[PDB]
Protein backbone atom coordinates (compact mmCIF):
# COMPACT_ATOMS: atom_id res chain seq x y z
CA UNK A 1 0.00 0.00 0.00
CA UNK A 2 1.20 3.55 -0.81
CA UNK A 3 3.66 5.28 2.05
CA UNK A 4 3.17 7.83 4.28
CA UNK A 5 5.95 10.89 2.38
CA UNK A 6 5.94 14.55 3.16
CA UNK B 1 -23.29 25.91 -5.58
CA UNK B 2 -24.38 25.03 -3.01
CA UNK B 3 -22.84 28.01 -0.01
CA UNK B 4 -24.96 30.94 -0.32
CA UNK B 5 -21.90 32.98 0.62
CA UNK B 6 -18.07 31.54 0.88
CA UNK B 7 -18.30 32.53 4.84
CA UNK B 8 -18.15 30.66 8.01
CA UNK B 9 -21.69 32.04 8.08
CA UNK B 10 -22.94 30.82 4.61
CA UNK B 11 -21.15 27.58 5.73
CA UNK B 12 -23.50 27.41 8.96
CA UNK B 13 -26.43 27.98 7.16
CA UNK B 14 -25.74 25.26 4.81
CA UNK B 15 -24.88 22.70 7.53
CA UNK B 16 -28.50 23.61 8.71
CA UNK B 17 -30.50 22.97 5.35
CA UNK B 18 -31.62 19.68 4.51
CA UNK B 19 -28.70 19.09 1.74
CA UNK B 20 -25.94 18.84 4.70
CA UNK B 21 -26.73 15.13 6.12
CA UNK B 22 -22.89 13.28 5.77
CA UNK B 23 -19.95 15.37 7.01
CA UNK B 24 -16.41 14.10 6.82
CA UNK B 25 -13.50 15.99 8.89
CA UNK B 26 -9.94 15.92 7.77
CA UNK B 27 -7.67 16.98 11.06
CA UNK B 28 -3.92 16.90 11.87
CA UNK B 29 -1.43 18.34 14.41
CA UNK B 30 -3.25 21.84 14.80
CA UNK B 31 -6.31 20.46 16.67
CA UNK B 32 -4.19 19.22 19.39
CA UNK B 33 -1.61 21.68 20.19
CA UNK B 34 -3.94 23.06 22.34
CA UNK B 35 -3.71 20.20 24.53
CA UNK B 36 -0.47 20.12 24.75
CA UNK B 37 0.93 18.10 22.21
CA UNK B 38 3.04 20.14 19.49
CA UNK B 39 2.86 20.25 16.08
CA UNK B 40 5.84 19.86 13.74
CA UNK B 41 5.06 23.31 11.82
CA UNK B 42 5.24 26.35 14.14
CA UNK B 43 8.32 27.79 15.35
CA UNK B 44 13.48 20.42 19.71
CA UNK B 45 15.24 17.54 18.30
CA UNK B 46 18.81 17.86 18.97
CA UNK B 47 19.65 15.32 22.56
CA UNK B 48 19.05 12.51 19.58
CA UNK B 49 22.19 13.19 17.69
CA UNK B 50 20.38 11.27 14.07
CA UNK B 51 22.28 11.16 10.64
CA UNK B 52 19.54 13.86 9.38
CA UNK B 53 16.38 15.53 11.79
CA UNK B 54 13.82 14.02 9.98
CA UNK B 55 14.97 10.15 10.40
CA UNK B 56 13.28 10.06 14.06
CA UNK B 57 9.81 9.48 12.28
CA UNK B 58 11.25 7.34 9.33
CA UNK B 59 10.58 3.87 9.40
CA UNK B 60 14.28 2.87 7.56
CA UNK B 61 16.24 4.73 10.67
CA UNK B 62 13.83 3.57 13.45
CA UNK B 63 14.27 -0.16 12.54
CA UNK B 64 18.13 0.35 12.64
CA UNK B 65 17.97 2.89 16.20
CA UNK B 66 14.49 3.37 18.17
CA UNK B 67 15.99 4.31 20.80
CA UNK B 68 15.53 8.03 19.99
CA UNK B 69 11.90 7.81 18.39
CA UNK B 70 11.33 6.71 22.70
CA UNK B 71 13.24 8.74 24.27
CA UNK B 72 11.16 11.59 22.15
CA UNK B 73 7.60 10.22 22.83
CA UNK B 74 8.90 9.94 26.85
CA UNK B 75 10.11 13.92 26.56
CA UNK B 76 6.38 14.45 24.81
CA UNK B 77 4.23 11.98 27.13
CA UNK B 78 0.88 14.40 28.00
CA UNK B 79 0.37 14.65 31.62
CA UNK B 80 -3.20 14.12 31.18
CA UNK B 81 -4.78 13.49 28.03
CA UNK B 82 -7.95 16.36 27.32
CA UNK B 83 -9.15 16.75 23.78
CA UNK B 84 -9.50 19.91 22.91
CA UNK B 85 -12.65 22.17 22.48
CA UNK B 86 -12.22 20.95 18.54
CA UNK B 87 -12.07 17.85 19.69
CA UNK B 88 -15.68 17.88 20.98
CA UNK B 89 -16.95 20.15 18.50
CA UNK B 90 -16.99 16.16 16.37
CA UNK B 91 -18.16 14.99 19.31
CA UNK B 92 -21.38 17.05 18.61
CA UNK B 93 -21.02 16.23 14.76
CA UNK B 94 -21.01 12.52 16.10
CA UNK B 95 -24.25 13.16 18.61
CA UNK B 96 -26.55 15.07 16.17
CA UNK B 97 -26.22 12.51 13.48
CA UNK B 98 -24.17 14.46 11.13
CA UNK B 99 -20.09 12.71 11.55
CA UNK B 100 -19.66 10.35 8.69
CA UNK B 101 -15.82 9.94 9.34
CA UNK B 102 -13.36 11.64 11.15
CA UNK B 103 -9.88 11.00 9.09
CA UNK B 104 -7.13 11.83 11.46
CA UNK B 105 -3.52 12.37 10.94
CA UNK B 106 -3.00 12.22 14.87
CA UNK B 107 -1.89 9.54 17.09
CA UNK B 108 -2.60 10.84 20.31
CA UNK B 109 -5.64 8.83 20.53
CA UNK B 110 -7.72 12.29 21.71
CA UNK B 111 -10.22 11.69 19.21
CA UNK B 112 -10.88 8.51 20.98
CA UNK B 113 -11.09 10.17 24.90
CA UNK B 114 -13.69 12.77 22.97
CA UNK B 115 -15.77 9.89 22.46
CA UNK B 116 -15.40 9.50 18.86
CA UNK B 117 -15.87 5.38 18.46
CA UNK B 118 -13.58 3.07 16.40
CA UNK B 119 -15.86 3.51 13.86
CA UNK B 120 -15.97 7.08 13.07
CA UNK B 121 -12.19 6.93 12.77
CA UNK B 122 -10.16 6.28 10.16
CA UNK B 123 -6.31 6.91 12.17
CA UNK B 124 -4.73 7.89 8.79
CA UNK B 125 -1.23 7.15 10.37
CA UNK B 126 -2.02 5.02 13.10
CA UNK B 127 -2.09 5.51 16.93
CA UNK B 128 -0.17 5.02 20.04
CA UNK B 129 -3.55 3.41 21.64
CA UNK B 130 -1.97 -0.32 20.80
CA UNK B 131 1.20 -1.74 20.35
CA UNK B 132 2.45 -5.24 18.39
CA UNK B 133 5.85 -6.89 18.86
CA UNK B 134 7.20 -6.68 15.26
CA UNK B 135 8.20 -10.09 15.01
CA UNK B 136 5.70 -11.61 12.11
CA UNK B 137 5.35 -15.09 14.10
CA UNK B 138 4.43 -13.10 17.27
CA UNK B 139 2.53 -9.99 16.53
CA UNK B 140 1.85 -9.79 20.30
CA UNK B 141 -0.60 -6.64 21.25
CA UNK B 142 -0.11 -4.51 24.37
CA UNK B 143 -1.92 -1.44 25.62
CA UNK B 144 -0.98 1.86 26.15
CA UNK B 145 0.09 1.50 29.94
CA UNK B 146 2.45 -1.30 29.04
CA UNK B 147 3.79 0.89 26.70
CA UNK B 148 4.07 4.14 28.74
CA UNK B 149 5.35 2.16 31.52
CA UNK B 150 8.16 1.46 29.27
CA UNK B 151 8.96 4.83 27.64
CA UNK B 152 8.86 5.73 30.72
CA UNK B 153 11.62 3.61 32.96
CA UNK B 154 13.68 4.28 29.82
CA UNK B 155 13.79 1.02 29.17
CA UNK B 156 13.18 -0.20 25.38
CA UNK B 157 10.03 -2.11 24.97
CA UNK B 158 10.35 -5.65 24.34
CA UNK B 159 7.93 -8.45 23.98
CA UNK B 160 7.41 -10.60 26.65
CA UNK B 161 6.67 -13.69 24.22
CA UNK B 162 9.49 -13.52 22.40
CA UNK B 163 11.43 -10.30 23.23
CA UNK B 164 11.49 -8.83 19.87
CA UNK B 165 10.52 -5.05 19.77
CA UNK B 166 7.42 -3.98 20.53
CA UNK B 167 6.23 -0.73 18.25
CA UNK B 168 3.40 1.58 18.71
CA UNK B 169 0.80 1.40 16.35
CA UNK B 170 1.67 4.29 14.20
CA UNK B 171 2.47 4.71 10.61
CA UNK B 172 6.26 6.07 10.60
CA UNK B 173 7.19 7.94 6.94
CA UNK B 174 7.75 5.81 4.60
CA UNK B 175 5.40 2.69 6.06
CA UNK B 176 2.38 2.04 4.00
CA UNK B 177 -0.68 3.18 4.98
CA UNK B 178 -3.26 0.97 6.69
CA UNK B 179 -5.99 -0.91 4.52
CA UNK B 180 -8.82 0.85 6.47
CA UNK B 181 -7.38 4.04 5.37
CA UNK B 182 -8.04 3.23 1.36
CA UNK B 183 -11.03 1.15 2.07
CA UNK B 184 -12.86 3.94 3.79
CA UNK B 185 -11.49 6.48 1.12
CA UNK B 186 -12.97 4.70 -1.55
CA UNK B 187 -16.65 5.07 -0.25
CA UNK B 188 -16.84 7.86 2.27
CA UNK B 189 -16.48 10.63 -0.41
CA UNK B 190 -19.38 9.50 -2.82
CA UNK B 191 -22.31 11.32 -1.10
CA UNK B 192 -20.01 13.48 1.51
CA UNK B 193 -21.81 16.85 2.31
CA UNK B 194 -18.92 18.96 3.69
CA UNK B 195 -15.15 18.91 4.34
CA UNK B 196 -14.11 20.32 7.50
CA UNK B 197 -10.01 20.62 7.27
CA UNK B 198 -8.85 21.31 10.14
CA UNK B 199 -5.52 21.75 11.78
CA UNK B 200 -3.28 20.46 9.11
CA UNK B 201 -0.76 21.88 6.30
CA UNK B 202 -2.05 19.66 3.90
CA UNK B 203 1.82 18.13 2.84
CA UNK B 204 1.96 15.04 4.40
CA UNK B 205 0.67 12.36 1.64
CA UNK B 206 -1.48 10.34 0.57
CA UNK B 207 -3.84 12.21 3.11
CA UNK B 208 -3.43 15.20 2.21
CA UNK B 209 -5.20 14.20 -1.68
CA UNK B 210 -8.46 13.49 0.53
CA UNK B 211 -9.77 16.79 -0.59
CA UNK B 212 -9.48 16.40 -3.83
CA UNK B 213 -11.83 13.21 -3.53
CA UNK B 214 -15.34 14.77 -2.50
CA UNK B 215 -17.89 15.90 -5.59
CA UNK B 216 -16.32 19.03 -7.22
CA UNK B 217 -20.27 20.81 -5.60
CA UNK B 218 -18.78 19.70 -2.08
CA UNK B 219 -18.11 22.83 0.49
CA UNK B 220 -14.93 22.82 1.89
CA UNK B 221 -14.40 24.44 5.01
CA UNK B 222 -10.55 24.99 6.26
CA UNK B 223 -9.87 25.39 9.81
CA UNK B 224 -6.48 26.74 10.24
CA UNK B 225 -3.61 28.95 12.01
CA UNK B 226 -2.46 29.61 7.56
CA UNK B 227 -4.02 29.20 4.37
CA UNK B 228 -3.15 25.68 3.07
CA UNK B 229 -4.10 23.29 0.36
CA UNK B 230 -3.89 25.64 -2.17
CA UNK B 231 -1.46 24.50 -5.60
CA UNK B 232 1.85 25.67 -5.34
CA UNK B 233 2.08 28.03 -8.21
CA UNK B 234 5.71 26.14 -8.61
CA UNK B 235 4.60 22.34 -8.20
CA UNK B 236 -6.68 22.17 -5.11
CA UNK B 237 -8.33 24.91 -2.36
CA UNK B 238 -9.52 27.81 -4.26
CA UNK B 239 -10.49 30.50 -1.88
CA UNK B 240 -9.97 33.51 -3.60
CA UNK B 241 -10.29 33.23 -7.37
CA UNK B 242 -12.70 34.59 -9.70
CA UNK B 243 -13.76 30.48 -9.64
CA UNK B 244 -14.10 30.70 -6.41
CA UNK B 245 -17.29 28.82 -5.67
CA UNK B 246 -17.67 26.81 -2.49
CA UNK B 247 -14.03 26.62 -0.25
CA UNK B 248 -13.73 28.98 3.27
CA UNK B 249 -10.84 29.59 4.72
CA UNK B 250 -11.08 30.53 8.53
CA UNK B 251 -7.81 31.50 9.82
CA UNK B 252 -6.81 31.48 13.15
CA UNK B 253 -6.91 28.78 16.42
CA UNK B 254 -8.95 25.26 15.74
CA UNK B 255 -10.99 26.22 18.92
CA UNK B 256 -11.56 29.39 18.22
CA UNK B 257 -13.16 28.28 14.91
CA UNK B 258 -15.19 25.95 15.94
CA UNK B 259 -16.29 27.99 18.58
CA UNK B 260 -17.66 30.77 16.49
CA UNK B 261 -19.30 28.08 14.18
CA UNK B 262 -20.98 26.79 16.87
CA UNK B 263 -22.41 29.58 18.30
CA UNK B 264 -23.79 30.06 14.61
CA UNK B 265 -25.35 26.94 15.00
CA UNK B 266 -27.05 27.35 18.04
CA UNK B 267 -24.35 24.45 19.63
CA UNK B 268 -22.34 27.12 21.87
CA UNK B 269 -23.83 26.39 24.99
CA UNK B 270 -23.80 22.64 24.53
CA UNK B 271 -20.50 22.66 22.72
CA UNK B 272 -18.99 24.75 26.78
CA UNK B 273 -21.17 22.27 28.93
CA UNK B 274 -20.22 19.37 27.36
CA UNK B 275 -15.83 20.44 27.13
CA UNK B 276 -16.22 21.68 30.97
CA UNK B 277 -18.23 18.20 31.95
CA UNK B 278 -15.87 16.05 29.89
CA UNK B 279 -12.26 18.02 31.42
CA UNK B 280 -14.26 17.78 34.92
CA UNK B 281 -14.63 14.32 34.77
CA UNK B 282 -10.62 13.58 33.75
CA UNK B 283 -9.80 15.60 36.31
CA UNK B 284 -11.68 13.14 38.94
CA UNK B 285 -10.50 10.16 37.63
N1 LIG C 1 -0.79 15.20 17.99
C1 LIG C 1 -0.27 14.35 17.12
O1 LIG C 1 -0.62 13.16 17.05
C2 LIG C 1 0.80 14.86 16.20
C3 LIG C 1 1.69 15.87 16.57
C4 LIG C 1 2.63 16.32 15.66
C5 LIG C 1 2.69 15.75 14.41
N2 LIG C 1 1.83 14.78 14.07
C6 LIG C 1 1.74 14.29 12.66
O2 LIG C 1 3.01 14.37 12.07
C7 LIG C 1 2.88 14.73 10.68
C8 LIG C 1 3.66 15.99 10.42
O3 LIG C 1 3.22 16.98 11.36
P1 LIG C 1 3.13 18.53 10.99
O4 LIG C 1 2.84 19.26 12.24
O5 LIG C 1 4.31 18.94 10.19
O6 LIG C 1 1.86 18.54 10.01
P2 LIG C 1 0.30 18.92 10.09
O7 LIG C 1 -0.28 18.74 8.74
O8 LIG C 1 -0.33 18.22 11.22
O9 LIG C 1 0.39 20.49 10.39
C9 LIG C 1 -0.28 21.14 11.50
C10 LIG C 1 -1.02 22.35 10.96
O10 LIG C 1 -1.86 22.91 12.00
C11 LIG C 1 -1.62 24.30 12.10
N3 LIG C 1 -1.86 24.70 13.47
C12 LIG C 1 -1.09 24.42 14.57
N4 LIG C 1 -1.66 24.74 15.71
C13 LIG C 1 -2.88 25.26 15.34
C14 LIG C 1 -3.99 25.73 16.08
N5 LIG C 1 -4.01 25.79 17.42
N6 LIG C 1 -5.08 26.12 15.40
C15 LIG C 1 -5.07 26.06 14.06
N7 LIG C 1 -4.09 25.64 13.26
C16 LIG C 1 -3.02 25.25 13.96
C17 LIG C 1 -0.20 24.50 11.60
O11 LIG C 1 -0.06 25.85 11.17
C18 LIG C 1 -0.17 23.51 10.44
O12 LIG C 1 -0.79 24.09 9.30
C19 LIG C 1 1.37 14.86 10.43
O13 LIG C 1 0.79 13.64 9.97
C20 LIG C 1 0.84 15.20 11.82
O14 LIG C 1 -0.54 14.94 12.00
C21 LIG C 1 0.90 14.32 14.94
C1 LIG D 1 3.12 10.66 10.98
O1 LIG D 1 2.75 11.80 10.73
C2 LIG D 1 3.19 10.14 12.40
C3 LIG D 1 4.57 10.32 13.09
C4 LIG D 1 5.54 9.21 12.68
C5 LIG D 1 5.17 11.69 12.79
S1 LIG D 1 4.30 10.29 14.88
C6 LIG D 1 4.55 12.01 15.38
C7 LIG D 1 4.53 12.27 16.89
C8 LIG D 1 5.40 11.27 17.66
C9 LIG D 1 5.65 11.65 19.11
C10 LIG D 1 4.44 11.49 20.04
C11 LIG D 1 4.74 11.91 21.47
C12 LIG D 1 4.09 11.03 22.51
C13 LIG D 1 2.59 10.92 22.35
C14 LIG D 1 1.97 9.86 23.23
C15 LIG D 1 0.53 9.54 22.86
C16 LIG D 1 -0.07 8.39 23.65
C17 LIG D 1 -1.53 8.15 23.29
ZN1 LIG E 1 6.69 -11.15 20.33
Amino acid sequence: LPKKYG
Amino acid sequence: RLLDELTLEGVARYMQSERCRRVICLVGAGISTSAGIPDFRSPNLEKYHLPYPEAIFEISYFKKHPEPFFALAKELYPGQFKPTICHYFMRLLKDKGLLLRCYTQNIDTLERIAGLEQEDLVEAHGTFYTSHCVSASCRHEYPLSWMKEKIFSEVTPKCEDCQSLVKPDIVFFGESLPARFFSCMQSDFLKVDLLLVMGTSLQVQPFASLISKAPLSTPRLLINKEKAGQSDPFLGMDFDSKKAYRDVAWLGECDQGCLALAELLGWKKELEDLVRREHASIDAQ
